């Protein structure tokens, strides 16, 4: 069972033990989602609104 | 979300919604004056959902009590509480509805429904963030059924963002003798399909099955009807009124019992069953109770469908742990009554403060589809008259056409088609 | 009301065990995909282990072991045994197996082989998917090719007589949750009702004494038994009048000490001890018995099947040891300590 | 130094931050008021604490952290909580208008409205910071601002700050205390919306927290003031290391590098012990071999899983108080020959030690006792898809019906977004068993 990088400081200590070897999207695209939704909010609103007025 | 708007037309939705007032201004201490005399401040946490602060810290109700004649209102005035609720907010008619569906929404209805909405307009700009509206009404009259459902409507054009929600009478001929309550209930049902959020089937042949059968009243009044009823309407509400984490708004509520935006038809329930004249409910009667068909503000058997979704609130002071114990196992009992594709689908609320002269209460609000069983009932009512088209001529002479009641009648059947769609189905 | 759900509906013996349990009028069956169960009576491949136990109110406990695969995978008992210090290459009552792929067991197998030629050492071998046998490494390899593990023939077996029939004892298994290890009280003999051709290896008849094969491609079946079942009691007078010594004491001593020592090895990385879910498993132990009356083991059955006559009486013990332990309502086994 | 943000989105992520901004203060010896006798460097200073807290002229020590819930009622409680001085007022951010458990509400509909005043809030806190690390996001995966909103302000930190690192504290969805029922739909949405965006998460299910708290405090029922003391344990152990001279995780990018080797699996399991209720008038005190031994029994994780039928890519001991490596070797050498801890292959089976003699804090007047050592031990083990198997399911069960969508479009997402965020969740299950792994008779 070996030990490595044995790290020590004042609050604390640190070490390895090994016990066997091995073997975005930009805020252009952000806006047009969020523009794309509020935009079939207004439809389905607006839709609604139709209806009514029927 | 904050502020909720109530509105009570006609007849029954003045005597209910008069009732529902007088009940919960006594659970947040609020005398029939308006002035605050209660013992917790838990009272008034969440007093502002249903009652407008006034000069000189007095609290008054935010209601719009509604009707096409005078009567009921003039004895609601006349009340205990009457002199609670703001006289500007008194909007009514002369000629009546005369039980004419035709009447309280096209004709009579129509010279009155602006005035109305002036008041709901007001009542929405003293709203820090509004919520939403509730109106308690009958399907079987004129005014709250013809009226109630063009002003949900009218409310639904100004708020189409806002949250709609009805405490709905159904109509019972062990209650009624109107001949053409049917007709009007169908009419106000297909407009509830479309326009509201969340609908409370306050069943009037369940309340007198309930008077009569378990409450051994012999001839039970409408007061009695109405006591169940306003019971009912203080537990569905607990959780707006009293701080909590469930259903805690219109909108949570909504999201977590309706997954069909059609399928929005609740059936209340309450335990215990109680008459207006000492022996408390341990927490497994107040779950085996409020669970039972006998106890149900709808005259349908749960055990005739299955719940997409149920609401359980248990008020006053007892054990959380036995609560969750009692819950699990009538979730675990009859787990077949239980749709499986809507996972933990029994969602459960704690509050404190329990209702005047019970130490503790348990009141259920279920999305079963057995409330097809009512739909159906008024179905069969309004077809047997409908296929000789029977007192039609007092529609008919108002403006409307049979198409209306074709389309009516289809609307109702296509509903009772999709709960019986979702009791069939499987994951 | 306890609450189950059938999930393999072909196997016989939990077909039983469900009869069995409605038939208390204490038990009911869900749907088969109804979470709100207590007793998951699962599907053999790929049972959902990971959604077990994380429904509150419910004690929930299933009919089988996660991870008991790697005892009842022929490739994969192999590995268990090789690699394990609990059995390693030093066991006496497992044949010389070796994985060969067509990671790979391919040199050190002709390394162990060559070295039985020259030694003038008998080279029969099996080949089995996780059927051939052969003398030569060509028809053994080249056949793989056409997953599997080549293990040492049992060149000298103990024949019955009359007939100079081949073997195999089948002994049931039941490890409830708390991994108490119960042996059945009745076995049975899986015989050859074809005598044993001892330099003819082509006649795949004789050598393989499995149920199927013997309603199959032998002649004389059902001659001496009915089929080719010999029950304990049967085998055991054969032991005392014919070679003197009982059944307990040449073989089920050896079948004993090979169950304890093959599950206990695997009891640390099975066990439902400190788990949100409990597990139980019927075992199905399969063994050969040599001419010097010594025991070998040949295969673990995850899923077993039981023999006609002991249905009644099995799965009647699993309800009464695995399922009414946990779930208490209103021996036939003998437990194998550790 | 190098300093951290702490961001806390929806009800549970507010009410986790109070309990973890109310530890660290007894832990550092900040008072109420934000006073710190101890810090004789008055209204500035390179300490390991300023990597959390910032200073003032006056002498407060206030917390880098920024409150978002799109409702009064919780932040209004930092505003008249104990440690009310402690906070600027344009830390706390409140909408009027809740997100109602929906994720599309929370993301496109409040999200798109609040977003920019909460990056603004961000940035008047990232323009205090000499070389700002990154973020710290704490937030429930089943609410609709919890969901919603911060896989929408995920994306937006990616854009505005794509050097910096952001790490999770996820409150995964258990009926036992959920609020909704489309909680599985609102968990699945935000994972797939914010797994390119996390670098580390660290999910709590609510379940374990609860029964931790029911077995080893014996509390009844637990509440979320309970599940947030236990929780604000396990969070301080994971960042000890930030705010104290530590050796181990010493930067957040030391997360990444010591835990995730695949990005898309960057969720490690979190095993906390000894769990002891204060009640206890005696205590016996467990040794270094008990609690590091407890690392490995599933009724002390942070998700219910069995580890032995997965595989380990990363594995780390995290101990507090009296603690000597002589006493933690023995316990590593002993553990290794009773458990079953398979590494995969081309990794080393090895585990990184860390001690911060630091001793464990409690809340005075808490359920949880005083202990004299304790360990954290996080581990990538390939038994957490679990809980991605059990919330999947739950998912298919609703989504084949359609069950509760409707909520979803009426907010402008579309019906093929649900599918899409599955599919996603259908490759990262099919990601940890390529890792993870190798009839009738
Ligand atoms: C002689 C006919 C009686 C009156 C009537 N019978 C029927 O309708 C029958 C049974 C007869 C033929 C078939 N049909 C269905 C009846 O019992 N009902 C219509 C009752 C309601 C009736 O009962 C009695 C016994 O009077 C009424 N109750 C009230 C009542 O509760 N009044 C309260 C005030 C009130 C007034 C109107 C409204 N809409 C709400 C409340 C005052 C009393 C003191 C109280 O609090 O109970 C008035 S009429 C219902 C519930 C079945
Ligand atoms: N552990 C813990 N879980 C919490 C807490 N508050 C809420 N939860 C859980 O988080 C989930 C619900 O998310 P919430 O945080 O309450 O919702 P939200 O982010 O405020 O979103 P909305 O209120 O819908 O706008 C459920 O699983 C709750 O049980 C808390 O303080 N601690
Ligand atoms: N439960 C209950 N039912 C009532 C009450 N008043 C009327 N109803 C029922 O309501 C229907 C008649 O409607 P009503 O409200 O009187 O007429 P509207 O004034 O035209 O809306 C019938 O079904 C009555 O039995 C009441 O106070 N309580
Ligand atoms: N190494 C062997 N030596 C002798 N006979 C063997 C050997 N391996 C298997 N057998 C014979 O083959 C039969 C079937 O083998 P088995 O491994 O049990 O396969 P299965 O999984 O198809 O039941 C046994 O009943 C036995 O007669
Ligand atoms: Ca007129
Ligand atoms: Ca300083
Ligand atoms: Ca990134
Ligand atoms: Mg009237
Ligand atoms: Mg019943
Ligand atoms: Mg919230």
């Amino acid at each position: 069972m070996e030990v490595i990088e044995l790290n020590k400081a004042t609050s604390g200590q640190s070490w390895e033990v090994i016990l066997k070897p091995p073997s975005d999207p930009s805020l252009e695209e952000i806006q047009k989602k969020l523009e794309a939704a509020e935009e079939r909010r207004k439809y389905q609103e607006a839709e609604l609104l139709k209806h009514l007025a029927e | 979300m904050r502020e909720i708007v109530h509105i009570q037309a006609g007849q029954c939705g003045n005597q209910i919604g008069a009732k529902f007032w007088e009940v919960i201004s006594d659970e947040h201490g609020i005398d029939p004056t308006g002035s605050y005399h209660g013992d917790s401040d838990l009272q008034l946490e969440r007093i502002n959902v249903y009652y407008n602060e006034a000069t000189g810290n007095k609290y008054v109700p935010r209601a719009i009590l509604v009707d096409l004649e005078p009567g009921t209102m003039d004895s609601v005035r006349s009340g205990p509480f009457g002199q609670i609720f703001r006289p500007d907010n008194f909007v009514f008619g002369q000629s009546g509805a005369g039980n004419n569906w035709a009447k309280g929404h096209y004709t009579e209805g129509a010279e009155l429904v602006d005035s109305v909405l002036d008041v709901v307009r007001k009542e929405s700009e003293s709203c820090d963030c509004l919520q939403g509206f509730q109106l308690t009404h009958s399907l079987g009259g004129g005014t709250g059924s013809g009226m109630g459902t063009l002003l949900i409507s009218k409310i639904r054009e100004e708020y189409p963002d806002r949250i709609m929600n009805t405490f709905s009478v159904m109509p019972s001929p062990k209650v009624s003798d109107t001949v053409v309550e049917p007709y009007n209930a169908t009419l106000s049902v297909h407009q509830l399909v479309e326009n509201t959020d969340e609908t409370y089937s306050i069943d009037n042949e369940a309340l007198y099955d309930i008077c009569f059968r378990t409450l051994k009243l012999t001839t039970p009044t409408y007061g009695d009807l109405n006591h169940l009823v306003s019971a009912t309407m203080s537990g569905v509400t607990t959780c707006l009124r009293f701080p909590g984490q469930l259903n805690a708004d219109l909108r949570k509520l909504a999201v977590n019992m309706v997954p069909f935006p059609r399928l929005h038809f609740f059936m209340p329930g309450f335990a215990p069953l109680t008459s207006r004249g000492y022996r408390a409910l341990t927490v497994p009667e107040l779950t085996q109770q409020m669970f039972d068909s006998k106890n149900m503000m709808a005259a349908c058997d749960p055990r005739h469908g299955r719940y997409l979704t149920v609401a359980a609130v248990f008020r006053g002071r007892m054990s959380m742990k036995e609560v969750d114990e009692q819950m699990l196992n009538v979730q675990n009992k009859n787990s077949s009554y239980f749709v499986e594709w809507i996972p933990n689908n029994v969602k459960t609320a704690v509050c404190d403060i329990p209702p005047r002269g019970l130490k503790m209460s348990a009141t259920f609000i279920g999305n079963s589809t057995a409330i097809q069983e009512l739909f159906k009932r008024i179905s069969e009512q309004f077809t047997a008259m409908f296929r000789r088209k029977a007192f039609l001529h007092w529609y008919t002479g108002e403006g409307m056409d049979e198409m209306e009641f074709t389309e009516a009648e289809s609307n109702m059947n296509d509903l009772v088609s999709e709960y019986q769609q979702y009791q069939d189905a499987t994951a | 009301m306890y609450t189950f759900v059938v999930r393999d509906e072909n196997s016989s013996v939990y077909a039983e065990v469900s009869r069995l349990l409605l038939a208390t009028g204490q038990w009911k069956r869900l749907r088969k995909d109804n979470p709100r169960f207590n007793l998951m009576l699962g599907e053999r491949n790929r049972l959902p282990f990971g959604r077990l136990g994380h429904e509150p109110g419910l004690v929930q406990l299933v009919n089988y072991y996660r991870g008991a695969d790697k005892l009842c995978r022929k490739a994969s008992l192999v590995k268990l045994i090789k690699t394990s210090p609990e059995l390693s290459e030093s066991c006496t009552w497992f044949p010389e197996s070796y994985v060969i792929y067509p990671t790979d067991e391919r040199e050190v197998f002709l390394a162990a082989y060559n070295r039985r030629r020259e030694g003038r050492e008998g080279n029969v071998w099996i080949a089995k998917s996780s059927i051939l046998i052969s003398s030569e490494a060509s028809e053994l390899l080249d056949f793989i090719d056409e997953v599997h593990v080549i293990q040492k023939y049992l060149e000298k077996p103990l024949l019955l007589e009359p007939g100079h029939r081949k073997f195999d004892i089948r002994s049931w298994v039941l490890v409830d949750h708390l991994y108490n290890i119960y042996l059945y009280r009745e076995g049975v003999l899986r015989t050859s009702s074809e005598p044993y051709n001892s330099a003819n290896f082509q006649d795949k008849t004789c050598h393989l004494t499995n149920h199927c094969i013997q309603k199959e491609y032998s002649k004389n079946y059902g001659r001496y038994e009915e089929g080719n079942e010999m029950f304990f009691e049967e085998f055991n007078q054969y032991l005392m009048d014919a070679l003197n010594t009982t059944l307990e004491n040449s073989i089920l001593l050896q079948i004993k000490h090979i169950i304890r020592s093959c599950l206990m090895c695997i009891e640390p990385a099975i066990s439902t001890k400190h788990l949100h879910y409990q597990s139980f498993q019927l075992f199905g132990f399969d063994f050969m018995v040599d001419e010097e009356l010594k025991v070998w083991l040949i295969e673990v059955n995850g899923a077993p099947a039981c023999a006609q006559k002991l249905y009644a009486e099995l799965c009647q013990g699993i309800v009464d040891v695995a399922i009414s332990s946990v779930f208490p309502l209103a021996s036939i086994f003998i437990k194998l300590h550790h | 130094m190098r300093e951290c943000i702490s961001i806390h989105v929806g009800q549970a992520g507010v009410q986790i931050g109070n309990a973890c901004w109310e530890l660290y203060c007894l832990e550092h010896g900040i008072q109420p008021d934000g006073q710190m006798p101890s810090d004789k460097t008055i209204g500035g200073g390179d300490d390991s604490f300023n990597t959390f807290f910032s200073e003032t002229g006056a002498g407060k020590h206030v917390p880098r952290a920024v409150f978002v819930d799109l409702e009064p009622t919780v932040i209004d409680e930092v505003r008249t909580g104990t440690y009310r001085q402690l906070f600027h007022p344009e830390q706390l951010i409140t909408g009027k208008e809740d997100a109602a458990n929906n994720y599309a509400r929370g993301h496109y509909t409040i999200g798109k409205e609040i977003i920019d005043l909460v990056l603004d809030r961000i940035r008047k806190l990232a323009d205090q910071c000499t070389g700002l690390q990154g973020f710290l996001v704490f937030h429930s995966f089943g609410g609709g601002t919890g969901s919603g909103f911060t896989s929408l302000l995920m994306e937006r930190l990616s854009v505005d700050y794509g050097k910096k690192s952001k790490l999770e504290f996820s409150i995964y969805p258990a009926p036992q205390v959920s609020t909704a029922v489309v909680e599985p739909y609102n968990s699945i949405l935000t994972t797939h919306t914010t797994l390119e965006h996390s670098d580390c998460a660290f999910m709590v299910d609510n379940e374990a927290i609860y029964d931790i708290c029911r077995r080893n405090l014996d509390i009844e029922r637990p509440t979320y003031t309970n599940l947030n003391r236990l929780i604000g344990q396990i969070v301080s152990s994971i960042t000890a290391s930030l705010r104290f001279d530590g050796a181990l995780n010493v930067d957040l990018t030391e997360f990444q590098t010591n835990l995730v080797p695949y990005p898309r699996i960057h969720f490690p399991l979190a095993t906390y012990a000894p769990v002891i209720s204060a009640e206890k008038a005696y205590h016996e005190q467990l040794s270094v071999a008990e609690i590091t031994n407890a690392c490995f029994e599933p009724a002390n994780q942070m998700v219910k899983c069995d580890p032995r039928h997965g595989k380990y890519m990363a594995c780390c001991l995290l101990y507090r108080g009296d603690v000597v490596p002589k006493d933690v070797n023995a316990a590593i050498a002993t553990i290794k020959t009773k458990r079953t801890i398979q590494f995969v292959d081309w990794c080393p089976t090895g585990f990184k030690v860390g001690i911060n003699y630091q001793p464990p804090t409690v809340v005075p007047g808490g359920d949880l006792a005083k202990v004299q050592r304790a360990v954290c031990m996080l581990s990538n083990t390939t038994a957490i898809a679990e809980a991605w198997a059990r919330l999947d399911h739950k998912f298919d069960l609703m989504y084949a019906k359609r069950a509760f969508v409707h909520w979803y479009v009426g907010e402008g997402m579309e019906e093929g977004e649900f599918s899409e965020a599955r599919e996603d969740m259908a490759a990262l299950e099919k990601d940890y068993e390529e890792v993870g792994v190798d009839g009738e008779e």
